């Protein structure tokens, strides 16, 4: 709501969610924090599971 | 009967053969979104000699897409309109244009 | 992230068919990994880039 | 004889393998300590208690050094 | 009987106290048994351990460490064929952990 991202369609704003990774031993949250954007429907035929894992590798860098 | 197997697979989207005669072979139990990736295999043994491979590809490309429109898109408003005297390449490109653009 | 997006956008928008939208999208996804340093061949270039990313927070300490 | 020598090979393999799993994690164990821990959990012991035992034996070895 | 000797050997091995006539040995041993008997944890959940093993494999295939991924899968699949298993895995997992480093040792 603070940025201009709230001025969008409420669908795509709802679909983005914080993904927690699996919890590491002694570390900080800056090494384990990533967005997931989750997709459910006929759009998943284009955005398959292979796409979101490679997007998460991009967000990793 | 080969052309009658061809006339319902492409216009309405029906693959009914208990004995494996039509070259498209539905794999069942693909109720999930692997309808585009699985569930339709171009069996090469039941392609007749008067169809080349590219015609046998496009007939599967239309017949999956109308079934994709019914099963995943949930949009059931179809009725979607010498080898065999050179009308294969005529009607199939029209059915490819109408369905895939509507898809 | 940008000419790859420019490569993706014109190739997807012209197509009449859902199979060219899926196949050109993976090209956009695959060319990101190679132009970045996330590839299996450009990982050794990334491993040296880890040390400069180490030297930033090292200067911070 | 022979069946008493195959078991030593099959134990040495698994004890190399568990050390592999131990250092891909970066556990502080070595080859000597891991053979004690593996032996202990063969008989059936809560590893959540044994882990806390090691996690404070290594916490109390620092106050003495 | 063997359990008591195993805990003494554990104190000797981890803590580096090879003399049982050291008071520090007996203090470490008394602590070890008191921590053993302070039941405060849930029992090991085999399904959560399997999910963690699978996630370690996914982390290896994500980072393109293919030899380590194939190794990890082969070793965890071999070890999990003949309760106590998941106990060892959970033990090693929490024991220290937390570096993605070389470890071929193949």
């Amino acid at each position: 709501r603070a940025t201009n991202a709230q001025f969008d369609s409420p669908e795509i704003l709802r679909r983005l969610d914080v993904r927690l990774l699996e919890v590491s031993p002694g570390d900080t949250g800056w090494d384990v924090f990533s967005l997931d954007y989750h997709v459910d429907g006929p759009i998943a035929t284009v955005f398959t599971r292979e796409c979101m894992s490679h997007y998460l590798r991009v967000f990793n860098f | 009967p080969v052309l009658s197997f061809l006339y319902r697979w492409i216009y309405d989207g029906e693959l009914e053969d208990t004995y494996h005669e039509f070259f498209v072979a539905s794999d069942p139990t693909v109720k999930t979104d692997r309808l585009w990736h699985d569930k339709y295999t171009l069996r090469k043994s039941m392609i007749p000699s008067f169809m080349t491979m590219d015609q046998s590809r496009k007939v599967l490309l239309i017949g999956k897409s109308i079934n994709f429109l019914h099963q995943v898109c949930h949009d059931q408003t179809p009725t979607t309109k010498t080898d065999l005297e050179n009308a294969f390449q005529g009607k199939i490109d029209a059915a490819y244009f109408e369905t895939s653009k509507y898809l | 992230l940008e000419c790859s997006w420019d490569e993706l956008w014109n190739k997807v928008q012209q197509a009449q068919d859902l199979d060219h939208i899926i196949a050109a999208h993976e090209v956009f996804l695959d060319t990101i990994i190679s132009r970045c340093l996330l590839d299996s061949d450009s990982r050794a270039l990334l491993n040296q880039l880890r040390a400069v990313f180490d030297q930033i927070i090292e200067l911070q300490n | 004889a022979a069946a008493a020598a195959a078991n030593l090979n099959a134990v040495r393999e698994t004890m190399d393998v568990l050390l592999e799993i131990s250092r891909i994690l970066n556990t502080g164990l070595d080859m000597e300590t891991l053979s004690i821990c593996v032996r202990l959990c063969e008989q059936g012991i809560n590893p959540e208690a044994l882990s806390s035992v090691i996690k404070e034996l290594r916490k109390a070895t620092e106050a003495l050094k | 009987a063997q359990q008591e000797r195993d805990v003494r050997e554990l104190v000797r091995g981890v803590a580096g106290l090879q003399d049982e006539a050291d008071p520090n040995f007996q203090l470490a041993l008394n602590f070890a048994w008191s921590n053993f008997r302070f039941h405060r944890f849930l029992d090991v959940n085999s399904h959560k351990i399997e999910k963690t093993i699978e996630g370690i494999y996914e982390k290896f295939v994500i980072h393109s460490d293919l030899s380590k991924a194939a190794s990890w899968k082969r070793l965890t699949e071999e070890f999990l064929n003949a309760d106590a298993h998941y106990s060892i895995l959970s033990l090693l997992l929490c024991l220290s952990d937390s570096p993605s480093n070389s470890s071929y040792v193949e």
